[PDB]
RNA sequence: GUUGGGCACUCUAAGGUGACUGCCGGUGACAAACCGGAGGAAGGUGGGGAUGACGUCAAAUCAUCAUGCCCCUUAUGACCUGGGCUACACACGUGCUACAAUGGACAGAACAAAGGGCAGCGAAACCGCGAGGUUAAGCCAAUCCCACAAAUCUGUUCUCAGUUCGGAUCGCAGUCUGCAACUCGACUGCGUGAAGCUGGAAUCGCUAGUAAUCGCGGAUCAGCAUGCCGCGGUGAAUACGUUCC
RNA sequence: AAGAACCUUACCAGGUCUUGACAUCCUCUGACAAUCCUAGAGAUAGGACGUCCCGGGGCAGAGUGACAGGUGGUGCA
């Protein structure tokens, strides 16, 4: 059927998105989003690309998403279905683009270096 | 490290056990990796050179 | 040294047949607090400490 | 709620309070709770005789209080009069499983005396 | 420590010099450096004079000390106290 | 910095009470970047205070911020020989960052067993202003008050 | 301990390996034995100006491809030199070896030759300023764009010794893309060891 | 099918190598199964800088086995001698499995 | 995702595009440049890494290696067993675990990244309370294995005690490696259950995917890490400002 | 020090050796050896069993005095 996709990256996670005509029902790898995100906070930041075009209800979002962790996965099912909507309809764009939906957040791990205890922290120093 | 210690790390012990590894360019018992059978001081050494395939300066 | 709660009270009422000395008192004390009972004669400081 | 010669804690469910008793711990507890088929969720203040009873006869099998101190003194005892080297550590005060002393080993020694 | 499977360890060479003074019923001093042999009952009795890396210290066996280790006994470090 | 000042950073409104002042607290509460405890024991501290005193948990905990937020701050300057503390005005971030701050370390301080409870007692008593955090408050004005004359300096 | 070995921070990006196998399990097999053999060409070839043994290798074959300034001293009188090579090189490897001789035209820009050639004239007592001075010259004269020589230890027998370095033209080590050729030597004379290192610039890449 | 795996340190000579392969097994006929950049190995290895002491100076150098995959689909007699004839330098590991 | 079928999407990795104050406005000398705006994944050296000028400290290393000079040569050289480098009135540096309820215990549902593996990784099955053991599939690896991520979430229990916190010490009995765990190994089970109630003077790290916290992997390595080098998970507070050190 | 139970190991005690544990020479000769049995804590001895691989390309031993050998000192050469 009439499908509209996206691809959504947050941290490690990777979250391939597909709009199709439904009801506002999130299915992430074939469960009811409650059960895969616990959060609260997570499920409302999710949907706010939904909320803020006003199609909660438009579109069943389906997500095949992998890698990362609970709160990484969240942020790419979010950045996923902007990019979703795009397709749907190019007005959207302003929008999204206004409440920074379609940045990909580009905060990644830093490498830890040697000499320290992570990436910043150095060891305790003493003079004496 | 004294020729001495190279020759008795070259013939087999009295036990496996007592087998140890030694850098066999300049004999260095420490820090010496499998890989290359070379101290951490020769592997520097080479690699700089060139001499050591497909090992090269890391970064990321 | 010794543990930080020593006397906690919810909802502490204390009667003495129809009078109310006080009704639906929450307090706390901790280790190392100094406290100060105010109030005038008769108002239940002495009936405080027995029940504690 | 006297048992071997201990009055466990009335107030804590069986299976703690049993652990009062030198010489037993979480587990042999449960194993005494599973063998005496008494419940470990029941407040000991609301045993009765008889589950107190059961319990009773199944710890006198086992080695607490007076008994397994006098087995593990003799122990030490044992190691000393061998003139073991474990036997020397445990009477001057020292590690007796290699541990080093030069730093910490203050269980063993006690307090800091400052030279 | 050591496996049950394999059993309790003593040195052959000295566990060799203890039959041939079982079956004499002599008892002399041995002479060992093999502080890691295991004590067995054979040795009930015997003076084995242990190497402790200076000198053969000599430790009467008594029954007590069956499955402790010869070196056991013989201290290696000398040590009477700071002050 | 020396350079200038440098971009603050934003937080979401809460899911529940739609609030970037009840995020925030969150933020505080949270230890070791567990996010989860600190928004179970916010939402269980709002529940008391809704079932205790029937108001909305979020008109107290706005009344109770309004009694905490200082206007007047105090800052310390080495004059010679005395240091002098200097009154300063509380910018408003600088208002809610000390109020949230000051509830959060006095809510902790609390008797009470469980932290959502000593965090709703903590509000309701601000709420009241009659808590430790109101206390604080206090002694800020007070001493700005008393070194009200050293205004003057400043950097 | 301040600069980073110019060839070392420049191999795989511009510069390539001189062994150039690929080897899994055998890795640590193959390596050291062109480090045995890398030394045997170094000491029967000291004569010969090597500067550069690149040693391939494929099944049981190793290709030693021997760059020298001077190729007619390494052949010998038809093949005579080259030959005995082989020989030598097959009983020390056990392999099949063949050996091809580069010739380097310009003597006077890689980096090893001509800190060899230093080396030599301060085991004979040359002035090391003359030499490095003399040297810098002729490298130049060859298009180099920029020479760096740098000779350090007991300088004419001091008791404390002393680097001295002179540089022509432009030496930009810290261009990553700047083929920047490098080198060291040491002399042995009556006062102990004289280090030497050139750095030759000839161009971008 | 023939399977073809192919590894280096260079991806340079890696990509001409591969070229190579492909080409000769397509004019023998055969269909190729475009060479697959499989997932390049990293080992790194992180060594102390100075001969003595100074534990917080290091160097750190990387080892980066580039991995390609050719199969060879419909094969043919002709093609089977020129996967063996081709000459590939020195450097690239060859892997045919069939 | 198993088979057929496909590579669309993700992913993998080669070659390309992309960021240049390049464009709009102001300011500035009209210059350099600076402030804001659009577009864009990214805006003003986006983030991080590698890269460390002339020199200073007669800094460090003759014990990686090499080397002048001096010294020893039936010994300062060489071989072997055992011991010592692990000592212990005591001071210091760097860490780990904690002192608990934002927790302990028990149970259920989950969600990574990066690396290693041939005498190596070793599944599943079976035995043992457990460390492990028997047998043995697969894998020279995007295939097979290490490998169950843990915090987290969701329930139940504990109810403020030196405790169901804490785990030291010690007794007993075991497992594995190894010729060999006494001095002097790791781990397991049973028992034992120390100090410790947030720490004087003082002092340290960190400006964002950072600190904090949670696990995972690797080098060395028969065995042995709270260390070192990497990886991701969760994920903050604050920067007004240059008076002061 | 990217791994001190033995080994490592440079230190100590004891038991041992002296062109030597390690190297190029010279020469003589021809296999050295491995493998056991006995003794020793082991190094080491004692025996036993065979007894050179292709002029020496070698390889090995025995003697031989050049030498080897030092993690010995000086990082202020
Ligand atoms: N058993 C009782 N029955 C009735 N009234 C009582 C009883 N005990 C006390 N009271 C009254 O109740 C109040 C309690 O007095 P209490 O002595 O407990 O406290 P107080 O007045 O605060 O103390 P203080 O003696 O220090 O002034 C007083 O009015 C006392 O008269
Ligand atoms: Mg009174
Ligand atoms: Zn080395």
């Amino acid at each position: 059927q009439v499908q509209y996709y996206g691809t959504g990256r947050r941290k490690s996670s990777v979250a391939r998105v597909r709009l199709v005509p439904g009801e506002g029902r999130i299915v992430v790898n074939n469960r009811e989003i409650s059960e895969h995100i616990p959060s609260a906070a997570l499920i409302e930041d999710i949907k706010q690309p939904l909320t803020l075009t006003e199609t909660a209800g438009t579109y069943d979002v389906l997500v095949n998403v992998h890698g990362g962790g609970l709160s990484g996965q969240a942020g790419a099912i979010r950045h996923g279905i902007a990019r979703a909507l795009l397709e749907a309809d190019p007005e959207y764009r302003t929008t999204l683009k206004r409440a920074g939906l379609l940045t990909r957040d580009a905060r990644m791990k830093e490498r830890k270096k040697y000499g320290l205890k992570g990436a910043r922290r150095a060891p305790q120093f003493s003079k004496r | 490290a004294k020729k001495s210690m190279i020759a008795k790390q070259q013939r087999t012990p009295k036990f496996k056990v007592q087998e140890y590894t030694r850098c066999e360019r300049c004999g260095r018992p420490h820090s010496v990796i499998r890989k290359f059978k070379l101290c951490r001081i020769c592997f520097r050494e080479l690699a700089y050179k060139g001499q050591i395939p497909g090992v090269k300066k890391a970064s990321w | 040294k010794r543990g930080k709660r020593i006397i906690e009270a919810k909802k502490l009422t204390k009667m003495f047949d129809d009078r109310i000395l006080f009704q639906d008192s929450p307090f706390y004390i901790n280790h190392g607090d100094r406290i100060g009972l105010l109030g005038e004669n008769g108002c239940g400081k002495t009936t405080l400490i027995k029940m504690i | 709620a006297r048992i071997a010669g201990v009055d466990i804690p009335r107030d804590k469910r069986v299976v703690i309070s049993l652990t009062y008793i030198f010489g037993i711990g979480r587990t042999t507890a449960q194993q005494v709770l599973k063998e005496a088929g008494v419940s470990e969720d029941t407040r000991v203040r609301d045993l009765t005789e008889e589950e107190l009873g059961k319990i009773r006869d199944i710890i006198d099998k086992l080695k607490v209080e007076g008994d397994l101190r006098r087995e593990v003194s003799l122990n030490i005892k044992r190691l000393i009069e061998i003139g073991s080297y474990r036997g020397i550590r445990h009477r001057r005060g020292l590690p007796v499983r290699g541990q080093n002393s030069k730093n910490n080993a203050r269980t063993r020694k006690g307090p800091r005396r400052t030279v | 420590a050591r496996s049950l499977k394999k059993g309790p360890f003593v040195d052959g060479h000295l566990m060799t010099k203890i039959e041939k003074l079982n079956e004499t019923d002599k008892k002399q001093v041995v002479k060992t450096w093999s502080r890691r042999s295991t004590i067995f009952p054979q040795f009930i009795g015997h003076t084995i004079a242990v190497y402790d890396g200076r000198k053969h210290v000599p430790v009467f066996i008594s029954e007590d000390m069956v499955g402790h280790k010869l070196g056991e006994f013989a201290p290696t470090r000398t040590y009477k106290g700071h002050a | 910095p020396r350079k200038g000042p440098v971009a603050k950073r934003d937080v979401l409104p809460d899911p529940i009470y739609n609030s970037k002042l009840v995020s925030r607290l969150i933020n505080k509460m949270m230890i070791d970047g567990k996010k989860g405890k600190s928004q179970t024991i916010l939402y269980k501290s709002f529940d008391i205070i809704k079932e205790r005193t029937g108001n909305d948990a979020m008109e107290v905990f706005e009344q109770a911020l309004k009694n905490i937020m200082p206007v007047l701050e105090v800052k310390a300057r080495r004059v010679g020989g005395a240091n002098y503390q200097v009154p300063v005005e509380v910018r408003p971030e600088r208002r809610t960052t000390l109020g949230l701050r000051w509830l959060v370390n006095y809510a902790r301080l609390r008797g009470e067993k469980t932290m959502e409870e000593r965090l709703a007692n903590e509000i309701l008593d601000a709420a009241n202003n009659t808590g430790a955090a109101v206390k604080k408050r206090e002694d800020t004005h007070k001493m700005a008050e008393a070194n009200k004359a050293f205004a003057h300096y400043r950097w | 301990g301040q600069k980073v070995n110019p060839v070392g921070l420049r191999i795989g990006v511009i510069r390539d390996w001189e062994s150039k196998w690929y080897a899994g399990k055998d890795y640590a097999d193959f390596l050291h034995e062109d480090l045995k053999i890398r030394e045997y060409i170094s000491k029967r070839l000291s004569d010969a100006s090597v500067s550069k043994v690149e040693i391939e290798r494929a099944a049981n074959r190793v290709n030693i491809t021997i760059h020298t300034a001077k190729p007619g001293m390494v052949i010998g009188k038809g093949g005579s030199e080259v030959e005995a090579l082989r020989k030598a090189l097959n009983s020390l490897t056990g392999k099949r070896v063949h050996i091809n001789i580069l010739e380097i035209k310009r003597a006077d820009l890689d980096a090893q030759l001509v800190a060899d050639n230093i080396a030599r004239q301060l085991e004979n007592r040359v002035s090391f300023r003359r030499a490095q001075k003399q040297q810098i010259q002729r490298t130049m004269r060859a298009g180099a764009q920029g020479v760096k020589t740098m000779v350090s230890g007991r300088l004419g027998g001091a008791d404390i010794a002393r680097s001295e370095y002179y540089s022509e033209g432009t030496v930009p080590l810290h261009t990553l893309r700047a083929d920047i050729d490098y080198a060291t030597s040491e002399a042995d004379t009556t006062y102990g060891k004289l280090g030497v290192k050139v750095w030759i610039y000839r161009g971008e890449v | 099918k023939i399977r073809i795996r192919l590894k280096a340190y260079d991806h340079r000579i890696l990509d001409q190598s591969a070229e190579k392969i492909v080409e000769t097994a397509k004019r023998s006929g055969a269909s190729v199964s475009g060479p697959i950049p499989l997932p390049t190995e990293k080992s790194v290895y992180t060594i102390l800088r100075a001969v003595h002491k100074y534990k917080d100076s290091r160097e750190q150098f990387e080892m980066r086995t580039h991995k390609r995959l050719i199969d060879i689909v419909n094969p043919t007699p002709q093609t089977v001698d020129a996967l063996m004839r081709l000459d590939l330098p020195s450097g690239v590991d060859i892997e045919i499995k069939l």
